[PDB]
DNA sequence: CAGTCCCTGTTCGGGCGCCT
DNA sequence: TGGAAGGCGCCCGAACAGGGACTG
């Protein structure tokens, strides 16, 4: 008879499935007796034990040494054993931000020691834990054990750690309502605006709470001391901020190399403002392997040297005060690269970030903006629950253009201008109406599928006229190449009829970039404008000279 | 006490399990608060990751009501219990509820509470409430009873629906009765007056038979259609030629009969666009005998149960919001338009969330369906705001498409 | 008409970052 | 050495998925 800590949790096999059966790495007898070590062990405590050939499964285990630790880290790889595991519904749903962590007078940071060791397993479920214990190399055919409790490397084990640990944290806060807990894994923030005295006693009711169900906390916990190691960053009693990022200062450039630079960066835009990737990541496209060495871009370069000195400076973090609105600002940073701050008090950061994405072929800023002020207002409800009161570089009157006349239902929360060049703007209007006194352009193009072969021109109503061929083309890029050349060779004032559908698309939605060179050139051009009205007809009803220009660019 | 009819999913389909979205501080405090006390009433009991199913979760308030109420995305579970609910238990649809001079509709949702669940269901009604900046992991739970929004619902619950107004039917013989999910809609001639106090009667009725009433007036005959238009002006340019060619032109895929020929021609040539051109007897004729025929009554076009209905949504401008419900492509069911909502001229997203449920529940009195919507809007854009603007206890299937208009065909 | 082509949007999988 | 889990973020590219015009 073992005895019995705390409540357990149902598991099963995928239906009609059966545990793991594989044997081990031939493995050094470094790592052999770094095991044996600390398999004898747990037999005693009441973590493992053992098995005859009743117990038809195997699965290997070998051992990794602890990242700036001393002891040994044995991890199980249950791989073949996960894949037949059921699925579970993950609790964790996110990463706790230190910028929403509100002001708080005292403050500890405990860890739950040996914490998946802690938690009995599923009764019915530990035999297909099973795994092989070597004695060391050609020595003896081992011993095998199961687990009685949740094995670091499962699949099951942080779901079932997680809820069980709320579980027992449950009736703790609801009898100290005003301690503040974030649980993280097996990390604990406590939190307190009690005098710190109170606190330390209220800790240690907890630890005891705790250890009612057998969970232990160790002294490793940090305990008046900040500044306060916690989800890699360090809370100050006034502030936060990043642990320090070291950035690769490497000669030789790798592509797997520019990879871990540009995740540094990610990881450093939350705080660290005006940080640019663009330049860097340009240089990962169809790259043949993570090994693949690649050299820096003028334009790459440049842009990684702007950020090691923005490094240079250090920088902090506030937290969160519910009676101060929520404020993002947002600066357009060039070649669709966007950056934010969020605050309470002028200047005093709560976090920054980047919104880099692409959209589409065809955009311009207005919509990019849209996108930036929607990826940051999900951002804000995650971590304070509300959305931000927003400062924008756009004036009222171009916005309120816009999204008046797009065909999408379009919205931005309540915002406010804040004229910080460069602004956005619309860069060309259509009319709405046929300018009086300009020139017609009735324009068609058309390619033949086979040859790739095709024309594009137009016919005007003062006899003006214009063919061209194109090779290697399609009947879209002709359509798009009859407005163009409708539109260098006409004034400042131009009518022009189309009957395509797609080019009238892509220009109605007035884009000021594209990921089309022509699309680009018929923008430029746009932009030259003084009016520009834009038509569609429908083709082959023969209508005006646009059966006339019809039969011009097939000739 | 009571006995649980037990319920199957489709065949061979798996339960539901969609991510929790994001909630606003307000709406988690008012979930954490509606949640607890319900777990107190055994409605709903804690449960844990060992269940693998999860469906989204949220909270509204109707129409001016101020009190927070509870909502469940269920769409995905719905469609997998969907022949249980269609097939078996379900609802006969009242062809004259949309004749009705007004229509109420009550909140009887919380009578679905009474009746046990299935056990073996429950694990299916898996929710998952979020905590603000992760604080906590997710509280899941299950429901012990019957949910509302669910479709299974109404239909377990049907016979003792029935039982309940049986009396109320008798007692008034005319008075149309529909349930559709959580909601009772209720029609009469009678003028306003007697029609609000029936409610009130119809109100006793649930509240001495366990349920309570915490309803919106409707008035069907007065629903509008919206016809195409031609312009009328007095003289026409090419380009007034040439839109209006290309309207008809798209029309006559709705109705052959119209002709562009005679006015087609006189876009024979190459001419300016302002350039005012004077109209053929012969087009005249045309396009006044194609202003009857926009007249006429589309042909071959009927309601069909065994199909989904389609509802497709246009920006106009101004307010202005046009939308035609169909089954087959061309064969309008039905065609509208709405101004002057709620967010005009000021928020694009609230006014189609508002125009979305109008036209939901329109399809509700009219075939006792929801239609599946086509938002002319980024999935990202109506993502973010939609639930802000949610009043309703039922939520459409939709889809989002980016159609830029080369012809207004539905409104001037 | 069914079947291609263009084209343009979405989704998914795989890499890195960061936490336990 | 080479090696486990789950979570969240980014960036890319390859794949699927669908609308609208041209063609047998």
């Amino acid at each position: 008879v073992p005895i019995s800590p705390i409540e357990t949790v149902p598991v099963k096999l995928k239906p009609g499935m059966d545990g793991p059966k594989v044997k081990q790495w031939p493995l050094t007898e470094e790592k052999i007796k770094a095991l044996v070590e600390i398999c004898t062990e747990m037999e005693k405590e009441g973590k493992i034990s053992k098995i005859g050939p009743e117990n038809p499964y195997n699965t290997p285990v070998f051992a990794i040494k602890k990242k700036d630790s001393t002891k040994w880290r044995k991890l199980v790889d249950f791989r073949e054993l996960n894949k037949r595991t059921q699925d579970f519904w993950e609790v964790q749903l996110g990463i706790p931000h230190p910028a929403g962590l509100k002001k708080k007078k005292s403050v500890t940071v405990l860890d739950v020691g040996d914490a998946y060791f802690s938690v009995p397993l599923d009764e019915d479920f530990r035999k297909y834990t099973a795994f092989t214990i070597p004695s060391i190399n050609n020595e003896t055919p081992g011993i095998r054990y199961q687990y009685n409790v949740l094995p670091q490397g499962w699949k099951g084990s942080p779901a079932i750690f997680q809820s069980s640990m709320t579980k027992i944290l449950e009736p703790f806060k609801k009898q100290n309502p005003d301690i503040v807990i974030y649980q993280y894994m097996d990390d604990l923030y406590v939190g307190s605006d009690l005098e710190i005295g109170q606190h330390r006693t209220k800790i240690e009711e907890l630890r005891q709470h705790l250890l009612r169900w057998g969970l232990t906390t160790p002294d490793k916990k940090h305990q008046k001391e900040p500044p306060f190691l916690w989800m890699g960053y360090e809370l100050h009693p006034d502030k936060w901020t990043v642990q320090p990022i070291v950035l690769p200062e490497k000669d030789s450039w790798t592509v797997n190399d520019i990879c871990k630079l540009v995740g540094k960066l990610n990881w450093a835009s939350q705080i660290y403002p005006g940080i640019k990737v663009r330049q860097l990541s340009k240089l990962l496209r169809g790259t043949k392997a993570l090994t693949e060495v690649i050299p820096l871009t003028e334009e790459a370069e440049l842009e990684l040297a702007e950020n090691r000195e923005i490094l240079k400076e250090p920088v902090h973090g506030v937290y969160y005060d519910p009676s101060k609105d929520l404020i993002a600002e947002i600066q357009k940073q060039g070649q669709g690269q966007w950056t934010y701050q969020i605050y309470q008090e002028p200047f005093k950061n709560l976090k920054t970030g980047k919104y880099a994405r692409m959209r589409g072929a065809h955009t311009n800023d207005v919509k990019q903006l849209t996108e930036a002020v929607q990826k940051i207002t999900t951002e804000s409800i995650v971590i304070w629950g509300k959305t931000p009161k927003f400062k924008l570089p756009i004036q009222k009157e171009t916005w309120e253009t816009w999204w008046t006349e797009y065909w999408q239902a379009t919205w931005i929360p309540e915002w406010e201008f804040v004229n910080t060049p460069p602004l956005v703007k619309l860069w060309y209007q259509l009319e709405k109406e046929p300018i009086v006194g300009a020139e017609t352009f009735y324009v068609d193009g058309a390619a033949n599928r086979e040859t790739k072969l095709g024309k594009a021109g137009y016919v005007t109503n003062k006899g003006r006229q214009k063919v061209v061929p194109l090779t290697n083309t399609t009947n879209q890029k002709t359509e798009l190449q009859a407005i163009y050349l409708a539109l260098q060779d006409s004034g400042l004032e131009v009518n022009i009829v189309t009957n395509s559908q797609y080019a009238l698309g892509i220009i109605q939605a007035q884009p000021d970039k594209s990921e089309s060179e022509l699309v680009n050139q018929i923008i430029e051009q746009l932009i030259k404008k003084e009016k520009v009205y834009l038509a569609w007809v429908p083709a082959h009803k023969g209508i005006g000279g646009n059966e006339q220009v019809d039969k011009l660019v097939s000739a | 006490p009571i006995e649980t009819v037990p319920v199957k999913l489709k065949p061979g389909m798996d339960g539901p399990k969609v991510k929790q979205w994001p909630l606003t501080e307000e709406k988690i405090k008012a979930l954490v608060e509606i949640c607890t006390e319900m777990e107190k009433e055994g409605k709903i009991s804690k449960i844990g990751p060992e269940n693998p199913y999860n469906t989204p979760v949220f909270a509204i308030k109707k129409k001016d009501s101020t009190k927070w109420r509870k909502l469940v995305d269920f769409r995905e579970l719905n469609k997998r219990t969907q022949d249980f609910w269609e097939v078996q238990l379900g609802i006969p649809h009242p062809a004259g509820l949309k004749k009705k001079k007004s229509v109420t509709v009550l909140d009887v949702g919380d009578a679905y509470f009474s009746v046990p669940l299935d056990e073996d269901f429950r694990k299916y009604t898996a929710f998952t409430i979020p905590s603000i900046n992760n604080e906590t992991p997710g509280i899941r739970y299950q429901y012990n009873v019957l949910p509302q929004g669910w479709k299974g619902s109404p239909a377990i619950f049907q016979s003792s629906m029935t039982k309940i107004l049986e009396p109320f039917k008798k007692q008034n013989p005319d008075i149309v009765i529909y349930q559709y999910m959580d909601d009772l809609y209720v029609g009469s001639d009678l003028e306003i007056g007697q029609h609000r106090t029936k409610i009130e009667e119809l109100r006793q009725h649930l509240l001495r038979w366990g349920l309570t009433t915490p309803g919106y007036e409707l008035h069907p005959d007065k629903w509008t259609v919206q016809p195409i238009v031609l312009p009328e002006k007095d003289s026409w340019t090419v380009n007034d030629i040439q839109k209006l060619v290309g309207k008809l032109n798209w029309a006559s895929q709705i109705y052959p009969g119209i002709k562009v020929r005679q006015l087609s021609k006189l876009l024979r040539g190459t001419k300016a666009l302002t350039e005012v051109i004077p109209l053929t007897e012969e087009a005249e004729l045309e396009l006044a005998e194609n202003r009857e025929i926009l007249k006429e009554p589309v042909h071959g076009v009927y309601y069909d149960p065994s199909k989904d209905l389609i509802a497709e949504i246009q920006k106009q401008g101004q307010g202005q919001w046009t939308y035609q419900i169909y089954q087959e492509p061309f064969k309008n069911l039905k065609t509208g338009k709405y101004a002057r909502m709620r967010g005009a001229h000021t928020n694009d997203v609230k006014q189609l969330t508002e125009a979305v449920q109008k036209i939901t529940t329109e399809s509700i009195v009219i075939w006792g369906k929801t239609p599946k919507f086509k938002l002319p809007i980024q999935k990202e854009t109506w993502e973010t705001w939609w639930t802000e603007y949610w009043q309703a206890t039922w939520i459409p299937e939709w889809e989002f498409v980016n159609t830029p208009p080369l012809v207004k065909l539905w409104y001037q």
